[PDB]
């Protein structure tokens, strides 16, 4: 029975009209020592998903190259792949959901939270949970690990329901993730201002958006705050 | 040729043979045509897909197959056979990829399906092999073209063949070598392998082929295996066709 070793911490995520939008922080955190600088959550598979993985970097590189093999695997037999039988994020999920469960069953948890996000070649927006408890379901907006209890509400101001996705677009959303960031990066001790945002669309294709900064920064209200709570 | 030795691929003749090994060679002939070029910066395949009637689905049958992603084969002989051999070659790739994290070098390829052949000649109760692959790719280590006979025996070549129309595809092939010591460059050996395919049609003229080409390359398709397709396809057909006539 494994325990975490080093662990990301939050995949942030939420739908709009036209596709979908993934980030995480970059970082991999040895518990209270923050060890791995770089470590990259976001792993393209296909070219119409993006999964993202947080929880144990020791089982996220085994799925890593569990997923590899998928896109290797729809290539195999088929005498073409790219719109025939072509992989869809939906497909990736049910890959996954059955192996994070069939691990549960023998007991050796995958210790990890994951968030497909995608689109399918169906025009159908795509976004679900699966975790190490082998727990799934489909809701509109996700996030994981400390990022469920912290940045989640803000996202669904943004869209709380599913018939407010045509009243967002794609600069719109864009701003929330990144204010969604901003905040793990104050309020979060395993968020780092390293981060990554993939923007999978059903028309633009992918845009995979590699070491962004952490920008709107407030902290010139500090010097105001004299003492613990009594103090001249 | 004598009684005895033949029935099970594990008793000797006096002469030092195995009749049914030989069985396997000669099995391979009545299959379709395959060749390969191989190239500077490129590997190419080419295959002789017959048709038996108007009624086939035309560019929806294929002997091409994939292994990786940056290793073609195509197979002559028997096709179900071919495939069982393609299936392991996946099996092969796939364990490699675990443990090193890295994609097979052609030489590992070549060792570990020349064992799993050889070793279904090695036994009572199996079946020799009736299949030959001609298969390769590009690699961290250039490109490589190898021919598998169904003994379990390999070598590498730069112009390889197997099947029906193998007596018109190597002597082409060595007239290549000749007029081009350079090799050919990737682009050109598409349609020359076209040519070679339509001239080794003249011992298969019987009934109507297709011609599929596919390639590895280097400098054009940046290692991968991907097959040639579309407009790319139809002027190494419309050059092979000017050429033989």
């Amino acid at each position: 029975t494994q325990q975490p070793i080093v662990t990301g911490t939050s995949v942030i995520s939420m739908k709009y009209d036209n596709g979908v939008i993934i980030a995480a922080d970059n970082l991999g955190s040895y518990g209270s020592l923050l060890r791995f600088n770089g470590v990259e959550r976001l792993i393209p598979v296909g070219d119409n998903t993006v999964v993202g993985i947080s929880g144990d970097i020791s089982d996220m590189q085994h799925i890593e190259r569990l997923l590899k093999d998928l896109v290797t695997e729809n290539a195999y037999d088929n005498p073409l792949a790219d719109a025939e039988e072509a992989l869809e994020p939906s497909y990736i999920f049910e890959y996954l959901a059955t192996v994070m469960y069939q691990r549960r069953s023998k007991m050796n948890p995958l210790w990890n939270a994951i968030i497909v996000a995608g689109v399918q070649s169906n025009g159908d927006q795509f976004l679900r949970y699966v975790n190490l408890l082998g727990v799934t379901y489909s809701s509109p907006t996700l996030a994981t690990g400390f990022g469920a209890h912290m940045a989640n509400p803000l996202l669904r101001k943004v869209v709380d329901r599913e018939s407010d996705i045509p009243k967002t677009t794609v600069q719109v959303a864009e701003e929330a993730i990144v204010n969604a960031m901003r905040v793990l990066y104050y309020r979060d001790a395993r968020s780092s201002r390293n981060f990554s945002l993939a923007i999978i669309d059903k028309n633009t294709g992918l845009t995979f958006k590699k070491n962004l900064q952490v920008e709107n920064m407030k902290w010139d209200f500090a010097k105001d705050i004299k003492g613990y709570g009594t103090q001249k | 040729i004598g009684t005895g030795y033949d029935l099970s691929n594990s008793v000797f003749s006096p002469d030092g043979r195995n009749f049914q090994v030989e069985y396997a060679v000669k099995a391979v002939e009545n299959g379709t045509t395959s060749i390969g070029i191989k190239c500077n910066d490129g590997v190419v395949f080419a295959v002789e897909k017959l048709i038996t009637s108007k009624l086939l689905v035309p560019q929806k049958n294929v002997k091409i197959q994939v292994v990786d992603r940056h290793i073609g084969c195509v197979y002559s002989g028997l096709i179900p056979d071919g495939r069982h051999l393609v299936n392991r070659g996946r099996e092969e790739a796939a364990s490699f990829k675990k443990l090193y994290k890295t994609p097979i070098p052609i030489p590992a390829f070549a060792d570990r399906l020349g064992q799993y052949v050889q070793a279904h000649t090695l036994y009572n109760s199996v079946r020799p092999f009736g299949v030959s692959t001609i298969f390769g790719g590009v690699d961290k280590n250039g490109a490589h073209l190898y021919m598998l006979e169904p003994s379990g025996s390999y070598w590498g070549y730069k112009g390889a063949a197997t099947g029906k129309g193998r007596q018109s595809a190597k002597a082409e092939l060595e007239k290549l070598v000749d007029h081009h010591p350079e090799g050919l460059s990737a682009r050109e050996a598409v349609k020359q392998a076209a040519k070679i395919i339509y001239l080794a049609h003249e011992d298969n003229k019987e009934k109507d082929f297709e011609l599929e080409i596919s390639w590895c390359s280097l400098s054009e398709t940046n290692g991968l295996h991907k097959f040639v397709k579309g407009d790319l396809l139809q002027e190494a057909i419309d050059f092979a066709q000017k050429e033989i006539n």
